[PDB]
């Protein structure tokens, strides 16, 4: 199970830009579409699901993609604010960033013997941008690639 | 031993959010 | 006004339990548990009732062995 | 043909004679037996159907029985032939035998023994006194690839002929295919090659009548006989292998579990046999001792189950075991050797006389048919109850104690549909609050109180709060053997939490309360064995019918529950009773853990932490 009547704004949307009866819409006016759904991907995200759409070059897609990358947007936006909401549980002082010291709070209040060092090397290893902590885009990124969710 | 290592700080970090989305599971329970 | 009359179940706190997730998860398909009442007791439509006493009936099957 | 109630119809083929009080037996056609236990000429009626049928249950008075091909054989080479069978048997019907039964017992009956195999020389023949079966098994596919090849690869030619020594197990199986079962019967006093030993019986050593019974059941007209004997644990099952090995004198091999099931057999061996302690050798990683002049060699499966490279000393001692021809060979916990690699052992090791003992025979995956044949027939089972009755091993006092679920771990319980749901009923609040006083009652009556958790994590947990030494994974052996001791020595610490490890890692102490939390999940042979080697015989309660105590913790509407009943299946095969004890006199009073339902939930969240 999926959805129930979500899917039907979807079909709206694809038969918005299948107005010929085609079958299939144009991968261009992708953006759009999304943006008939609510969705607003940057340049970079409309350009990799270009690539992973239109693999082929046949430059469009069909219905039952077109759902299917919609349900995974809507399965990914919910994660992202799942994701947000702990990162907010966290940085419950709304300093932006999962610092140390949000980290050690954290680890104290869930009772864990998460030794400092190895707090400070989590933070490490989820540092990129070498900030000396973990920001918003960091905790996503790593927890993009978690073991499980 | 990089790999181990560096997969042993994603469990860590595994743990502690199943442990807080489990907490707060607990408390909209009950609050 | 907005007052049901329908079939009440009184059970313990683990079949309580039971017919919650029954409710939630969609088991039963149908959200035919509209509402409870009491910490004991619920409120059903009494056209799902039998069917859910049949979704017991397995339950306390499952918890047992055949001979 | 079938009523329609569903009752077999055996009234028809079966004439009843007037003779029914008098004879207590039941034959029906299917091949079951049924016997009252009430009537005056039980104890003869008992041991005839000992001596040729397989018990099956042994409640309080009516027993039953099955008859199979195998429980033929082995009453066969006991030396009993079919009109002796068949007059006792109509002595004792209630109605006249069914001339299928009687068919049945003649066919097997006529065929037993008749094909020999002989390991002389390192090699092995097969050889009879009908050339026309051995010439006519020969059109046998399977029987042409087991049979030994020459240099070129031609067939080898009462003359026997050579057998490949990988391919017994083949033969093995196929003869019975063959309908031609092999004879596994020693020349225990015409030995030539292997020499006796000076190993005798020490005047310490006292057989009770059923050990005396089964020994000389198996020493059929004084030739020693492969095949598989049944005790409850320390019912003296390792001074009746140890009685069997000075019998024999010859040449002796043992096989244990663990280590220290070795260091047990080594012990009982010097406690009850003359064998200088420069013939025993125990063929393990740690204590490695020289295989040469070792008259007894105790090893474990796995020393020789090793098919990846051993050490450099370990092979040499291997290539001196398979050279050594050997006159005994005994095998202990029997329902682990239908395994694919302690199977190969069988074929690996070359002897005479294999002999084996195990507390049960229930294996789960059904491989017991084949052990048939592995090893041998079933010699003997001694019967619960009346070994109960005599005293000899403590009379238990067993119970399924039911815990309610706390709401919150029922719904999560619910929720979850994979094979996670473990952690949770074994984790249940009220189990834990009904473990506790259970422990504080027993304790409070000064008793041994060992605690089973197959789930590692449960143990700890439970372990930890209730503050008392546990063992699992690791066991470091000194610190294991530590907390052995304390248990036994020390009365401030009465209360050890052991793992699945207690099942044969080691040695348990002689116990009386034994509460079982966790199971594997249907090991219906397993967590019984495990009941039987906890609680021993102790003196001071012999004549009251409880003095041993066993509790089983089961959760109630999870699917424990379904794993108990078809668990204790087996001890209800030997009539032990479980009363279900829904709620504990006397935890209202005192204070225990969990009482109020804030630390439950917190709880819930540790155990939900483990997903
Ligand atoms: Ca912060
Ligand atoms: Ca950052």
């Amino acid at each position: 199970e999926l959805t129930e009547e979500q899917k039907q704004e979807i079909r709206e949307a694809f038969d918005l830009f299948d107005a010929d009866g085609t079958g299939t819409i144009d991968v261009k006016e992708l953006k759009v579409a999304m943006r008939a759904l609510g969705f607003e991907p940057k340049k970079e995200e409309i350009k990799k699901m270009i690539s992973e759409i239109d693999k082929e070059g046949t430059g469009k897609m069909n219905f039952g993609d077109f759902l299917t990358v919609m349900t995974q947007k809507m399965s990914e936006k919910d994660t992202k604010e799942e994701i947000l909401k702990a990162f907010k549980l966290f940085d419950d002082d709304e300093t932006g960033k999962i610092s140390f010291k949000n980290l050690k709070r954290v680890a104290k209040e869930l009772g864990e013997n998460l030794t400092d060092e190895e707090l400070q090397e989590m933070i490490d290893e989820a540092d990129r941008d070498g900030d000396g902590e973990v920001s918003e885009q960091e905790f996503l990124r790593i927890m993009k690639k978690t073991s499980l969710y | 031993e990089k790999e181990k290592k560096e997969k042993r700080a994603l469990g860590n970090w595994k743990l502690l959010a199943k442990g807080l989305l489990i907490r707060e599971r607990l408390k909209r329970r009950y609050g | 006004v907005n007052v049901l009359k329908g079939v009440l179940i009184e059970c313990d706190p683990a079949m309580k339990q039971f017919l919650l997730y029954l409710d939630e998860s969609n088991a039963l398909g149908k959200k035919f548990i509209i509402q409870d009442i009491d910490d004991t007791h619920v409120f059903v439509i009494a056209e799902l009732v039998n069917v859910l006493q049949e979704r017991v009936g397995e339950l306390m099957d499952q918890n047992a062995f055949s001979l | 043909k079938v009523d329609e109630y569903g009752a077999k119809d055996y009234r028809l083929q079966m004439p009843l004679k007037d003779d029914h009080t008098s004879r207590p037996l039941w034959v029906a056609p299917d091949g079951h037996i049924f016997l009252e236990a009430f009537s005056p000429v039980y104890k003869y009626a008992q041991d005839f159907l000992v001596a040729i049928a397989e018990p099956v249950c042994r409640p309080t008075h009516v027993h039953e029985y099955k008859l199979t091909a195998y429980s033929l054989y082995a009453a066969v080479s006991v030396g009993l032939q079919t009109s002796d069978i068949t007059e006792y048997l109509r002595k004792l019907s209630k109605t006249g035998v069914p001339d299928g039964i009687m068919q049945f017992i003649k066919l097997c009956t006529v065929s037993y023994g008749k094909v020999k195999l002989v390991l002389k020389h390192n090699r092995y023949f097969v050889e009879s006194c009908h050339p026309d079966v051995i010439q006519h098994l020969l059109q046998d596919p399977v029987i042409r690839e087991c049979r030994l090849r020459n240099s070129e690869g031609e067939a080898t030619e009462t003359v026997s002929f050579e057998v490949k020594q990988e391919m017994i197990e083949e033969l093995q199986k196929r003869c019975i295919h063959l309908e031609y079962p092999l004879l596994a019967e020693y020349d225990f006093r015409n030995d030539s090659v292997n020499p006796d030993i000076n190993i005798d019986l020490k005047p310490t050593a006292v057989l009770r009548p059923y050990q005396e019974k089964s020994l000389r059941k198996m020493f059929g007209n004084g030739r020693a006989r492969s095949g598989v004997i049944v005790l409850p644990c320390g019912a003296g099952k390792s001074l009746v292998g140890v009685t069997a090995a000075c019998t024999v004198r010859k040449r002796c091999l043992v096989l244990g579990n663990s280590a220290v099931s070795v260091e047990q057999w080594k012990a009982q061996f010097k406690m009850w046999s003359t064998i200088d302690d420069s013939q025993i050798c125990r063929f393990t990683s740690d204590a490695k001792d020289k295989p040469i002049g070792c008259s007894v060699a105790i090893s474990t499966y796995s020393m020789l189950g090793h098919t990846t490279k051993r050490s450099w000393e370990a092979e040499r001692v291997m290539e001196w075991l398979k050279t050594q021809e050997w006159g005994l060979m005994i095998l202990d916990e029997v329902h682990t050797i239908p395994a694919k690699m302690f199977r190969r052992v069988l074929t690996i090791v070359q002897a005479h006389c294999k002999l084996g003992l195990t507390a049960t025979l229930v294996r789960e995956d059904d491989k017991i048919v084949d052990l048939n044949f592995l090893i041998g027939p079933k010699l003997y089972e001694a019967n619960w109850m009346e070994l109960q009755n005599n005293g000899y091993i403590a009379k238990v006092q067993c119970a399924e104690v039911w815990c309610p679920m706390s709401p919150e771990f029922y719904r999560e319980y619910v929720a979850i549909k994979t094979k996670k749901r473990i952690l949770l009923y074994t984790m249940n609040p009220n189990k834990f609050r009904a473990c506790q006083f259970l422990i504080k009652f027993h304790e409070r009556r000064n008793d041994k109180i060992i605690v089973f958790a197959d789930n590692v994590f449960a143990l700890k947990e439970y372990a930890i709060r209730l503050n008392k030494p546990y063992i699992y994974g690791p066991t470091s052996q000194g610190e294991r053997m530590q907390i052995l001791q304390n248990f036994k020595h020390n009365p401030k610490i009465n209360t050890i939490f052991i793992s699945k490890v207690g099942d044969t890692s080691f040695d348990l102490p002689e116990a009386n309360v034994l509460i079982q939390i966790s199971s594997h999940g249907g090991s219906r042979r397993q967590e019984a064995q495990r009941l039987g080697r906890v609680l021993r015989a102790k003196k001071g309660m012999v004549a009251e019918e409880y003095n041993a105590f066993f509790y089983s913790l089961v959760s109630q509407d999870t699917q424990e529950m379904a794993y108990s009943t078809k668990r204790q299946r087996f001890l209800v095969d030997q009539g032990y009773s479980f009363k279900v004890i829904t709620k504990l006199a006397g935890m209202e009073e005192e204070d225990l853990a969990f009482s109020t339902k804030e630390e439950q939930q917190q709880l819930l969240q540790k155990v939900l932490a483990a997903t």
